[PDB]
RNA sequence: UUCGAUGGUAGGAUAGAGGCCUACCAUGGUUUUAACGGGUAACGGGGAAUUAGGGUUCGAUUCCGGAGAGGGAGCCUGAGAAACGGCUACCACAUCCAAGGAAGGCAGCAGGCGCGCAAAUUACCCAAUCCCGACACGGGGAGGUAGUGACAAGAAAUAACAAUGCAGGGUCUUGUAAUUGGAAUGAGUACAAUGUAAAUACCUUAACGAGGAACAAUUGGAGGGCAAGUCUGGUGCCAGCAGCCGCGGUAAUUCCAGCUCCAAUAGCGUAUAUUAAAGUUGUUGCAGUUAAAAAGCUCGUAGUUGAACUUUGAGCCUGGUCACCGGGGUCGUUAACCUUCUGGCAAAACCAGGACUUUUACCUUGAAAAAAUUAGAGUGUUCAAAGCAGGCAAGUUUUGCUCGAAUACAUUAGCAUGGAAUAAUAAAAUAGGACGUGUGGUUCUAUUUUGUUGGUUUCUAGGACCGCCGUAAUGAUUAAUAGGGAUAGUCGGGGGCAUUCGUAUUCAAUUGUCAGAGGUGAAAUUCUUGGAUUUAUUGAAGACGAACUACUGCGAAAGCAUUUGCCAAGGAUGUUUUCAUUAAUCAAGAACGAAAGUUAGGGGAUCGAAGACGAUCAGAUACCGUCGUAGUCUUAACCAUAAACUAUGCCGACUAGGGAUCGGGCAAUGUUUCUCGACUUGCUCGGCACCUUACGAGAAAUCAAAGUCUUUGGGUUCCGGGGGGAGUAUGGUCGCAAGGCUGAAACUUAAAGGAAUUGACGGAAGGGCACCACAAUGGAGUGGAGCCUGCGGCUUAAU
RNA sequence: AAGUUGGACAAACUUGGUCAUUUAGAGGAAGUAAAAGUCGUAACAAGGUUUCCGUAGGUGAACCUGCGGAAGGAUCAUUA
RNA sequence: GAAGUCGGCAAAAUGGAUCCGUAACUUCGGGAUAAGGAUUGGCUCUAAGGGUUGGACAACCAACUUAGAACUGGUACGGACAAGGGGAAUCUGACUGUCUAAUUAAAACAUAGCAUUGCGAUGGCCAGAAAGUGGUGUUGACGCAAUGUGAUU
């Protein structure tokens, strides 16, 4: 049974980069997804994405510009306060001016750095660079 | 996957993106209700009157066009069933290998499907209780699932 | 694999602390083999009582006389072995001048290639060792 | 759970609550979220050590709390003690003794014996801190001061100033100097002044105060790891080193002596416990096809995990630091702070104020909360470990002034504020719903007045409740390439029962015949002129379904292959069929579970454990041939394992090209057949697989999973931490039993193990090549008799 | 006041049982470090009877044989 | 306190009931009353457990138990009577049962279980002098007849 759709909407995305395919389908779809997605696509990791609205989860069409390395989920989504935000980085970032973890803080979902300045932490949602 | 096979097969169906009765089907939702409330006073299945509706008379999808579905449409006309479709045809089914264990003693293959739908049976039983569709105190039994049934 | 749920805190620390188990450094430190079944009780150093000389046998692919003290500790009577690290002192080290062990390095195994051995004298009769081989301080009379 | 374990009633006792105790009444309370029991080589915490992060170990010890004064027990005084530098009784110690007796407790400060690897004076003082008391004054082994130690920490003395032939370098500059002179001299020796209760030490300080023994700095190593010897003498796989590899059988760089150098330096080394190493305990962050490890398979409970969707989009301004950003909100689309109470306004609600989480986890912030410790602010103990002091002012030496003694760490758990993203329970389905200056009523309280007190009525302010009354749009998320249940054609060597057929094997009768038949590489045993073997007819027995039988099918696995009938069931497919999250994984718990093994009954043809004979080699005892026991078959009860294999857990998503193949469906004015079937082609779903490739993985063999993993996280069970010992002993448990499940320790070893490569070997195969190989009717011979010559045995003195 | 009758606290002593540890204990059955000898492939090649697993019997020794399995085989292969 | 004796022969000790507790082994059924401990009288009460019956109840009549408490005396009480001694091993028979009336009660016999043999009736076994004779046999192999061994494993 499906347990995260985030997860297997990251994992397509990252097959499809390393594939080289410029475009890729991922079902079902979620809020989680859309504003993980509006995030990279802020960020400037992801080109235009269309959602398809059937009468189901319904399914997005990502257009894919290549300049990701990896986009991976961190589950279980641990609590993240503002100073475990810099252990994170350095976990998984490959530095501290390269790379984006994104967290759903009370604000909503938003990046580290957004979140850091609107000095309030959430739960790690996953990463992208 | 399957609940007790390796199978994983995905046939079903594919219901259209349109939620509106034909053209031509000019159903009236009122007349396709008499005939679904005439259906149920007979005593067949909600399914089975659903396929009929379907097959012979030609129309669509009952929600499309009466708004309900066919259990909540005979609910609230009053001629709902003890037990739903899904928990009486398992107990049907429990009944009848049972009855054919008894029989046939040396059928270790029956036995094992018999315990399996025995768990398959105890499962929904138990989501049914949850959800309150059915009294609290609903204790399947084994000596009286012929009750059940019937 | 592992469990990654937000609640299986249980399960992690279960399964951790039932394979801890398999380590031999935990099961030494656990099971308290240092003072029930080692000769000494956790002790760097102890004393005994000399018994005798051995010239174990040295396996493959030496051959040699070592010139080893069988000794019997003071405080629990039971015996072992040690080994003399200077050369042809075993004139100097009698029976009975209440002796000074200490370890070899292995931590309770056996050094080189003598089976049987894991203390070494530090001190003999009050006197010690270094002394008696470069002649710069002599036994005392007992 | 008695002799109190759970709760209730009543009582007693306590300063007070209380099963603390008593009498009665019910059987209760904890527990796989580990109750109970056991070990602790366990006082707990602030804290300490290691230090990317995460983690691991320790805390006897300068502070806080707890217990104790050899072991318990009891009690007086006293506010406060179950006090022990108070007492009483008993036990174990030790003690003077006129043998009648008294009697004692250093885990308080010094000191002594013993156990010990391991730890100091039977010193001085109440001067500083504080404590007690009747008290400005007394006392304090608290505490301060000193004395001995190898170590716990912080600062530097063993020197440098020149001439010196030369190596030189470049007239500039180091070197050993069998050499000297002048320089800077600091520890000590000793009266001073400070210091101190008095002293020790410290800063200043009468003066004396180094030429080589000066006033000699050592500990380990020099094969590698890890730095520094094929330098010289002695032993010679011995002595011995040696943490590991390894060296030592006369050239010893590793043994012991001289020399030199190397790392550290008043320190070096050794032993043990711990940490990093160890990504070898892996949450971060291991591994399970072959190196250790996926349970034989399936069901499924605690536990974990859990498809998508419910106020969103746009237009604003605003005061603000880096044209952005944080924040505050209506205006209204779409309703504007839902709501409860109050103030004024009054045609309720409209405005504002108090509470507003149903209930959270989560995040932010705040309150509250020991110091010491750590990080760290400031400040010149001459720096520093330190300490919390300090600073002005260099012309009057100033009847004073001026800073500080921060800040953080806090959240484990608890209280509170703000946010509503993520993840959780309910909202109104038999409407058993917001319904409300509400159409009618009940019932109570007096928050009040009727005369102060007591009582009924009820106008009144209010809690609550009874049949209706349509105020309104009255109420059910799509129906997941999730799941379950139908429904249609099917499909299957899937299961059970009954039933039909087949030849083969063996045996029995009879018939034709006679010499051998069987068996092996060769035999041998046995039976056969009494009719062997063979052949012809009939009958019986049980076993088994050959050929078709396939890199084909079914079943959860083990397994399932003659026909037909019945019963129950299963996957896939088709479906505008039904419910709507009903799902995945499993500790425990249960079903099935080859063959062999067990208990009995029936049955027992062939084969065949054990066994019986005959070659076989030296011995066969085993392979071989014949016979033949248990067993192989079935029925009813057992167990519970195998290379039970795909050596590869289950669910979900993605990932490349081809052709075969089974089941289903869709299309063919394609072929064929006496309304459909057979063949062919294309598409799709679900399986068994195959070939190529390797973006990718691995140690490689190899893998479409063993890929999507240092770019490490979708969810969830089982299992391993070097090899032996050992799946052994013991313990528990299931079985009538064999046995099954669970399942160590001591001790020992420096390696076991996996993949692959090169040689070597094979009583392995394939190509060949050879009179030192054979075939050839081979020719000649040696060896057979006797002699030359050489080799071992013998003799001698040397042979 | 000594003494005395009852109640509880009850230290401590006898008799027995249970628990943990230790010391015994002749002797019996194991492996490890192992004086010469002993010993044939049981296994490493087709190890000379292909190997191995489960089960049962037999054998001084590895082991032999019966039944069912696996290749981790010495065969990925017979479409005619 | 078994030193007696071949030998605990004989005797003694235990003994009822209630409340605790009970090992090795085992065929799981037992061993077991294992072993080992405590109490028991009289009197006065307390509490609980059941029947019909006059207007939530009820004054009777007709009833027996159990448990507990205080007090008391010879620290005694199944006060006579009644009434198990127990344990650790070896040999042997499985057990219940049977026999030498009048010296041997046992390890002997029998037993269930196990195994073998004959017989399909024109037969097996037995009987009768014979018989137009009898038993098994009102029987038919899950039967009858003849033997050996002696539960289970």
């Amino acid at each position: 049974v499906r347990q995260s759709v985030l997860a297997d909407c990251l994992n397509n995305i990252v097959n499809a980069e390393r594939r080289g395919r410029r475009q890729v389908l991922i079902r079902p779809s979620s809020k989680v997804i859309v504003k993980f997605l509006t995030v990279m696509q802020k960020h400037g990791y992801i080109d235009e994405f269309t959602e398809i609205d059937d009468h189901r989860s319904g399914k997005i069409v990502i257009q894919l510009n290549g300049r990701i390395n990896k986009c991976g989920v961190i589950s279980p989504r641990f609590n993240v306060k503002l100073k475990d935000i810099e252990k994170w980085v350095n976990q998984l970032l490959p530095s501290r001016q390269v790379g984006v973890i994104v967290l759903t803080t009370s604000r909503g979902i938003m990046s580290h750095n957004e979140a850091r300045a609107k000095d309030a932490g959430g739960k790690i949602l996953g990463f992208f660079y | 996957g399957r609940m007790h096979s390796k199978g994983k097969g995905i046939a079903s169906s594919a219901l259209p993106y349109v939620r509106s009765p034909p053209a031509w089907c000019k159903a009236d939702a009122d007349s396709v209700v008499e005939q679904i409330l005439k259906f149920s006073k007979k005593g067949m299945s909600p399914s089975q009157i659903g396929v009929t509706l379907r097959d012979s008379h030609g129309i669509p999808q009952v929600r499309f066009i009466t708004g309900q579905k066919i259990m909540r449409i005979l609910k609230a006309n009053g001629l709902a069933p003890e037990l739903p479709e899904d928990l009486y045809n398992l107990i049907k089914k429990a009944v009848s290998v049972r009855k054919h264990l008894e029989r046939n003693r040396k059928d270790k293959d029956s036995k094992f499907r018999l315990i399996l739908i025995e768990s398959r049976i105890h499962r929904l039983a138990r989501y049914y209780r949850k959800v309150g569709a059915l009294p609290p105190t609903w204790k399947y039994e084994s000596a009286t699932a012929s009750a059940l049934v019937a | 694999g592992k469990p990654a749920g937000l609640n299986a805190a249980r399960k992690l620390r279960n399964h951790r602390r039932e394979e801890r188990w398999a380590d031999a450094h935990y099961k030494k430190r656990l099971l308290g083999t240092a003072y029930k079944s080692s000769p000494f009780g956790g002790s760097s150093h102890a004393k005994g009582i000399v018994v005798e000389k051995i010239g174990v046998e040295a396996k493959q692919p030496n051959s040699a006389i070592r010139k080893c003290v069988r000794v019997q500790l003071i405080k629990n009577g039971k015996k072992v072995t040690a080994f003399v690290p200077h050369d042809g002192c075993l004139n100097f080290v009698d029976e009975n001048d209440e002796v000074l062990l200490s370890g070899f390095g292995r931590k309770g195994k056996a050094k080189g290639d003598i089976p049987g051995v894991r203390f070494k004298v530090v001190k003999v009769a009050g006197v010690g060792l270094s002394a008696l081989f470069h002649e710069k301080k002599e036994k005392p009379r007992a």
